[PDB]
């Protein structure tokens, strides 16, 4: 998958601010915060090793809220990310994972997909006029100490109160408009390299809310690679809304609760998970993607004109050419292919995968996103004799190489803090 | 945002 790293450079967390990979920068909408040291670690790319108050200025507050309101799958450590030791080893712990997705076949087509997924440019009120969406950069300070605007496709953050928070609470962007329209936004993710979840190996075990304790533990390469696939889906504006859902009626413990799971969540999964999507909305979702791209080709076709840039309207059409794989005429005319489109959406959609993930990584991971979490343990990944690119948890030429030893939590009991149970308080 | 239930 990589021969040249995706991460070029060992970043630490106290290297001088140099005004372009590791600079001090501000997020759009969010004016006033306190600019954040932040790291550039690859095109398109950064990571901001801060817990998430700036995002959503709903979640500014770190402290556990009263112990009567806290859920069972919950976790609260105000303090956790907050140390300068802290932050250099969650970029090195986020930048092995990504090298690690990297390494395999199907993380070198995801990132490249990532990569080139260049939020649209149809920020005009003008439809003839190609103008860049604001939201979709970050304000980067120089150093001369002004701002430059810099478009990126892709941050990673910490977590915000909420540490092992499972779904979102509010909102994402609330253009999420943008991500369901083929346009594409800047996706954030909130993730830690120092947290993973125990699961347990029996399908009728992990699948029970009463049952297990977590005695595998997930590895947060798949966790990363799951956040990333939803934001490939949100970067070429194809995200299904959240309010499309499966009343999940195949498992007896979600349905006497009502329990519902968005069809995102089962795409993203994959494997028998996504066949739990009425096959006629599916057709539905995708004949809707397929005119948003084609209003995305007329768009292209119409502009007569691009601002906020020195970039030529053609150098700029033909990046949305290829981020869209769109055909083009002999009168330059862009047009949709169904053969292409059908291609680029079956890539995000069915390809890329956790249920692929797992088979290229060769971890042992829940079977369904329909289960129940066990447990919640603090990891270290970062020394090479904890965590490896190529092997994740199970280091070759050790006792751990085998059986998926380095993920059993009894075995590699070294390798696993753990610090809440999560079963049997659910609700039942 | 994510991981679910
Ligand atoms: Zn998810």
């Amino acid at each position: 998958g990589s021969h040249m790293p995706f991460v070029n450079k060992q970043f630490n967390y106290k290297d001088p601010v140099n005004g372009v990979d590791i600079a001090y920068i501000k997020i759009p909408n969010a004016g006033q915060m306190q600019p954040v040291k932040a790291f550039k670690i690859h095109n398109k790319i950064w990571v901001i090793p801060e817990r998430d108050t700036f995002t959503n200025p709903e979640e500014g507050d770190l402290n556990p809220p009263p112990e009567a309101k806290q859920v069972p799958v919950s976790y609260y450590d105000s303090t956790y990310l907050s140390t300068d030791n802290e932050k250099d080893n969650y970029l090195k712990g986020v930048t092995k994972l990504f090298e690690r997705i990297y390494s395999t076949d199907l993380g070198r087509m995801l990132l490249t997909s990532i990569v080139r997924g260049i939020p649209f440019w149809g920020g005009s009120t003008i439809d003839t006029e190609l103008k860049v969406i604001d939201t979709n950069s970050i304000n980067v300070i120089q150093p001369d100490g002004s701002y430059r605007s810099e478009e990126l496709n892709l941050v990673i953050i910490g977590p915000s109160a909420d540490i092992i928070q499972f779904e979102c609470k509010s909102f994402g962007h609330e253009v999420l408009n943008l991500t369901r329209n083929g346009y594409g936004s800047t996706q954030y993710i909130r993730f830690s390299p120092d947290f993973t979840f125990g699961f347990e190996e029996s399908l009728e075990v992990d699948t029970n809310p009463l049952l297990g304790a977590g005695k595998f533990a997930t590895d947060p390469a798949v966790t990363l690679a799951h956040e990333l696939i939803h934001a490939g889906h949100r970067l070429y504006g194809i995200a299904i809304n959240p309010n499309r859902v499966f009343k999940v009626n195949t498992n007896a413990y979600y349905e006497m609760s009502g329990l519902e799971v968005s069809f995102e969540e089962l795409r993203t999964f994959g494997g028998h998970d996504a066949k739990f999507i009425d096959s006629l909305q599916e057709n539905e979702f995708r004949l809707y993607y397929y005119n948003k791209f084609k209003d995305i080709a007329s768009t292209l076709n119409k502009a007569k004109s691009i601002v906020g840039t020195t970039a030529s309207l053609q150098y700029m059409k033909n990046v949305f050419k290829e981020k869209y794989l769109l055909s083009e005429d002999t009168s330059g005319k862009f047009s949709v292919d169904k053969l292409k489109f059908d291609k680029l959406y079956k890539m995000l959609t069915e390809i890329y995968t956790e249920d692929n993930f797992v088979k290229f990584f060769k971890v042992l991971n829940r079977k369904t996103y329909l289960n129940f979490d066990k447990a919640v343990f603090k990891i270290n990944i970062v020394p090479k004799v904890n965590y490896t690119i190529y092997d994740g948890f199970n280091l070759r030429n050790t006792n751990l190489a085998a059986n998926f030893n380095g993920q059993n939590t009894e075995i590699n009991n070294m390798n696993f803090t753990k610090l809440k149970n999560f079963t049997g308080l659910f609700e039942f | 945002x994510a991981x679910g239930x």
